[PDB]
């Protein structure tokens, strides 16, 4: 097993299945070796990926549950359901200590901060609001999409974050001002997904995509936009400029993620697969029939060698990597 | 006068220039007196002439005068040695631009260009789909001085759509001489492609007032403006119209009066010689992206041909007004083709019959109205294809449920019923929760 | 009857020529420079 | 201010016509000149960033590919200018007014976009950061034509009002003060290299 | 963005229309108070400077005199008096005839 290079088999590892509706995301627990789901069935089950067993159901959303993240610690995790309401959950205690009111309509996802101190959402309203995690309170609110905005992330520092909308356009805003720093948009369809770049992949995508070696140091932060259009971009945020498209999913690309070692690309769709890709050279190597019906998302652990993808056939499996 | 230009030493002489005029004036005739007529009317009249007149004329026993263009050198030269077999480029299989060479073809553009060159207005009268546009556009495309315009009329058509035009392409400025009307560019003709004069309907007294307006401008080079009853003068303004016969339902003969100043030529419908060299090529540059299929490019091109003449017997005017076939429904078969072809590798046989059986269904059933021509076009498509594709497998290229879409793949492949069934079901319970 | 006739020309030119006048006009000529220059053509002519 | 002086004169009545068109042509001469040499100054210190430099098209792709586009247009417009370079001709061209000012507007907004560009670039030269935008571009874009920069040397320097370069003008032989003392180099400094 | 003293001083600088070969004056005609009259001290004193706050310095060309057409100067720091010369226009000089 290279420490940087393993990749998901066809063999699955566990087969989890207590959810009574689509699974919407699975999340890895950065700290602890325990998985979090979120299904529509307002309930956001935790499982042990080592074990394959059911812990307990963290239930409290009236409606739809759509998005979960962790903070840095693992200490806090928060859920935004399309009930107009964003919850924070003490992970130790397992309880719902803090709930977000002020998106006018369905929520479609949540972050927060690398700081640790702040939460990121994005709802159907066509705004993109910040909270405060020990007060609650809305401080900034980013507006300019003309459309749904459904998946919002912040970069490595928390300094930007970028969203996708069904206005088939990827923004960039800058926290400190609020200001758009760009506005990326190639793709011919909904954009459904977006991720970023972690540190370790600049060197490889500089070399991949043939960029000279800037004066600075720094190649510039880098975003994926997966779309409905079965194509995956990947865009240089510095320059606004689309480095790649990648071609071969045979449906709506719904999630798309780096490997933690910066050497291949990790994307799911709605084409019952999994699929790997080499954006050293534009192709895919390994195809997984993961499940028997759409695929929602997929996250994969940063140091263990396993890969989680939920998917509408209220089924959350496990890979393993070798 | 241009030939001199080209030869500044030798100016044409007079021999030649009294042998250049009578073959002219000859094919002259010909196309003016019966351009507006079927090709058995002008080989009718190419007889008659060939019976009385004295200038030299072809020796072919059976090729009509009409086949042969006047060379400047001054002698009878037939038209078939300017359409040589091209080769299209695959990626402009059928595109609207590329044109392929006819018979029909080069004579037309000859004949149209003459009469566009003395900004002389003029009528394409023909079927719909016959080519008239194409003809005008591509001889447009030897004149670099001309800017086309398309206007389409219609039964409510009234001559201030031509008025709105005028605004936008030209405009009106004071000369010591009146008010002239031109373009706002500079150096080129302006030409209004009026696609379908004669829908304009006319009054209880039978007269239409945009083709009055019409005739006033080309007669009177100008008209009257409305606002201040000041009388305007066309400068650089060309008038070229297209229309189906008057004979067809809806349409209007025009007024003689305005008849006599625009000359009418007749664009008819290819005949199936001329559809399989056309397609034929088309068909040969198409088929080139999977050489495996090559040897296949003219039963294709057959079955085509003969499906589309058989469906174009069956369903006429009488029964539904929409029942309208031509050669763009050809045209879009080839493309429907070439684009199911274009990401694939490879195909087997089989498979590029039911692209083709797929395309026919698209194209000659989905504007049939009852069940009993749809069930005929069913059975005859399969018969058509075994006629010019034996030994093939029936089943494989003939499952009734041919459904093609690209949901369920990169591609535009055939999809089965009840994976598509449930694809549609999974993808509405999206739709319900966003739309 | 007047609201085929506009139909009947955007179908098949795509542009109606009695659309856009005078404001309107002086209008449309704003944002076709603003969309143009975000697709990447610089044009400047009102005919281009 | 000779046909100012006509305007007084009693005898100008018989020549309202023609010492009226003068002027007509003559203001209009001005007014074309007038942002025509701004319009030429400012491409000829805007094509020696966008070609001297590298990084420029990496790092600042979009306007970089406008810039190209507003230079072979303004080539295209000298080209024609170097055909018929009458004065009353390039005056007669058809839309030389307007084509100008968009001019001026293009090279105006290309000049305001290279702010990041220029303050990233004072890093490199630390004098550099007691010069104006407009100068620093000047500087910069014209550093070949090493004749023009003596005006900004005083800027830079406590008392380096001008340098002192040989007649090839590419290696530099000494500096000099306001007050003409000047300071003969050891080992001048060679520009080629 | 320069304002309108500093683009009247930095085009006679510049000179592109030979405005160093003339005799420039700036005459600043209106009251005087030190909220902007102090940022002309480094102007009108040795140094002939006009320092901005991004960092520009533009030197005073010999040509160029800077001049104020005052009615009092009952506001005025003793900084601005002493850093220029006074011309004093007594009612007197200006009689009814
Ligand atoms: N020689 C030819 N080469 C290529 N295409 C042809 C040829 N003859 C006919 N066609 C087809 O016939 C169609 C003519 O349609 P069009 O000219 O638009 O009809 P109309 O002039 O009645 O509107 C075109 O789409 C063209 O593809």
């Amino acid at each position: 097993r290279d420490p940087k290079e393993w990749i998901p088999r066809p063999p699955e590892k566990y087969a989890l299945s207590g959810h009574r509706s689509p699974v919407t995301r699975v999340i890895f627990h950065p700290v602890f070796s325990v998985m979090v789901s979120a299904s529509e069935d307002a309930t956001i089950k935790v499982w042990d990926y080592e074990t394959g067993d059911f812990e307990r159901t963290l239930k409290g959303h009236t409606d739809s549950v759509q998005d979960i993240s962790f903070d840095h610690s693992g200490k806090l995790l928060a859920s935004c359901s399309a009930d107009m309401t964003i919850k924070l959950w003490d992970f130790q205690g397992f309880e719902c200590i803090r709930t977000m009111h002020g998106h006018d309509h369905n929520v479609s996802s949540v972050a927060i901060m690398p700081n640790g101190d702040h939460i990121v959402s994005a709802s159907r309203d066509k705004t993109i609001k910040m909270w405060e995690v020990q007060t609650g309170y809305c401080v900034k609110t980013f507006t300019g999409h003309r459309e749904w905005v459904r998946m919002v992330r912040p970069n490595q520092d928390g300094t930007l974050i970028a969203s996708c909308s069904n206005d088939q356009t990827v923004r960039v805003w800058v926290v400190a001002t609020k200001e758009c720093k760009a506005e990326l948009r190639e793709h011919e369809h909904v954009v459904e997904c977006i991720s970023w770049a972690p540190e370790s992949s600049y060197s490889s995508i500089s070399e991949a995509t043939g960029s000279e070696t800037k004066k600075s140091g720094k190649p510039g932060p880098f975003l994926l936009s997966g779309s409905r259009d079965k194509t995956i971009k990947m865009w240089d945020v510095s320059t606004g400029m689309c480095l790649m498209t990648l071609v071969g999913h045979d449906n709506w690309v719904r999630g798309v993620l780096f490997h933690s070692g910066g050497k291949f690309i990790l994307s799911c769709a709605d084409d019952k697969t999994l699929r790997v890709w080499d954006y050293k050279n534009k192709r895919c190597m390994k195809t997984l029939n993961a499940h028997e019906h759409f695929v929602t998302s997929l996250d994969f652990h940063k140091t263990a060698p396993y890969v989680v993808t939920g998917s509408v056939d209220q089924t959350v499996k496990v890979w393993e990597c070798r | 006068a241009q030939y001199n230009a080209n030869h500044p030493d030798f100016p044409m002489q007079i021999e030649q220039l009294e042998r250049y005029i009578q073959r002219y004036l000859v094919y002259a005739i010909l196309w003016s007196l019966s351009g507006d007529s079927r090709l058995k009317m002008r080989a009718e009249l190419g007889e008659y002439i060939r019976r009385i007149t004295t200038v030299p004329l072809p020796t072919a026993p059976n090729i009509p005068i009409i086949d042969y263009e006047v060379s400047i050198s001054g002698e009878w030269s037939p038209w078939q040695a300017k359409v040589p077999q091209i080769e299209v480029e695959t990626h402009k299989v059928a595109a609207p631009d590329v044109v392929v060479p006819t018979l029909d073809t080069v004579r037309h553009e000859a004949l149209l260009y003459t009469w566009l060159a003395e900004h002389k207005p003029l009528v394409l009268c023909g079927p719909p789909g016959s080519g008239k546009t194409m003809t005008l556009f591509s001889a447009l495309r030897a004149l670099p001085d001309m800017e086309v315009v398309g206007l389409n009329f219609s039964s409510a058509t009234t001559p201030e759509l031509l008025l709105k035009t005028f605004d936008h392409y030209c405009e009106y400025r004071r000369t010591p001489n009146g008010v002239v009307l031109a373009p706002v560019q500079l150096g080129k003709w302006l030409v209004l492609f009026c696609d379908e004069i004669n829908l304009p309907d006319m009054d209880k007294y039978g007269t239409q007032r945009v083709i009055s307006f019409i005739r006033q401008m080309v007669e009177h080079g100008g008209f009257y403006r409305t606002s201040d009853q000041t009388w305007v003068k066309l400068e650089r303004i060309q008038f070229v119209g297209a229309c189906n016969p008057p004979t067809d339902p809806g349409r209007k003969p025009l007024s003689h009066r305005f008849l006599r100043h625009v000359p009418v030529v007749y664009v008819d419908y290819p005949g199936p010689a001329s559809l399989t060299q056309i397609y034929g090529t088309f068909n040969r540059a198409m088929l080139r992206l999977i050489p495996s299929l090559r040897t296949y490019a003219e039963p294709l091109t057959a079955a085509m041909v003969e499906f589309y003449t058989m469906s174009q017997e069956r369903f006429t005017q009488d029964t539904q007004p929409h029942y309208i076939y031509s050669p763009r429904e050809m045209t879009r078969w080839v493309r429907g083709i070439f684009e199911a072809l274009r990401p694939l590798e490879t195909l087997p046989v089989e498979g590029l019959i039911r692209i083709w059986a797929h395309e026919a269904l698209r194209l000659f059933q989905d504007r049939l109205v009852e069940d009993e021509e749809r069930r005929w076009t069913d059975e005859n498509i399969d018969t058509v294809a075994l006629k010019h594709f034996p030994n093939i497998d029936r089943e494989k290229a003939m499952s009734r449920p041919i459904l093609y879409s690209n949901w369920l793949s990169k591609d535009y492949i055939p999809v089965d019923q009840e994976e598509l069934r449930d694809y549609v079901k999974a993808r509405l319970k999206v739709f319900y929760e966003e739309e | 009857s007047g609201f085929l006739e506009r139909m009947n020309t955007l179908l098949a030119n795509g542009e109606v020529p009695g659309l856009f006048e005078g404001d309107e006009y002086a209008t449309l000529m704003t944002q076709c420079k603003e969309g143009a220059q975000k697709e990447g053509l610089m044009l400047d002519s009102h005919e281009e | 201010n000779s046909v100012s002086a006509m305007k007084l004169s009693p005898y100008y009545k018989v020549f309202e016509e023609d010492a009226l068109s003068w002027e007509d042509k003559l203001n209009r001469i001005m007014a074309l000149f007038d942002v025509w040499i701004d319009v030429q100054r400012r491409w000829v210190y805007l094509e020696g960033i966008f070609t001297g430099s590298a990084d420029i098209k990496h790092l600042l792709p979009v306007e970089t590919q406008r810039f190209q586009s507003i230079s072979t247009e303004f080539l295209a417009l000298m080209k024609k200018v170097s055909k018929s370079p009458l004065v009353m001709d390039v005056l007669n061209i058809q839309g030389v007014q307007r084509s100008l000012e968009r001019l001026a507007d293009l090279l105006g907004k290309i000049q305001k976009a290279l702010g990041e560009y220029l303050e990233r670039e004072r890093s490199s030269f630390p004098r550099f950061y007691f010069v104006g935008d407009e100068d620093l571009l000047e500087i910069i874009g014209n550093s070949k034509n090493v004749a023009k920069l003596q005006k900004h040397f005083k800027k830079m320097f406590a008392g380096v009002s001008s340098i002192i370069l040989n007649e090839d003008n590419s290696v530099v032989l000494g500096i000099s003060s306001r007050e003409g003392e000047e300071v003969m180099f050891k080992t001048p400094v060679s520009i080629t290299e | 963005t320069d304002g309108l003293f500093t683009h009247v001083l930095r085009k006679i600088i510049d000179s592109v229309r030979g405005e160093l070969q003339k005799r420039q004056w700036i005459v600043f005609d209106g009251d005087v108070d030190p909220e902007w009259v102090e940022n002309l001290n480094s102007v009108l004193d040795d140094n002939k400077l006009l320092t901005l706050p991004n960092g520009e310095r533009l030197s005073l060309p010999p040509n160029v005199r800077i001049m104020f057409e005052v009615q009092d100067l009952k506001y005025a720091t003793l900084a601005t008096v002493s850093r220029c010369g006074m011309v004093w226009f007594s009612e007197d000089v200006l009689s009814t005839d």
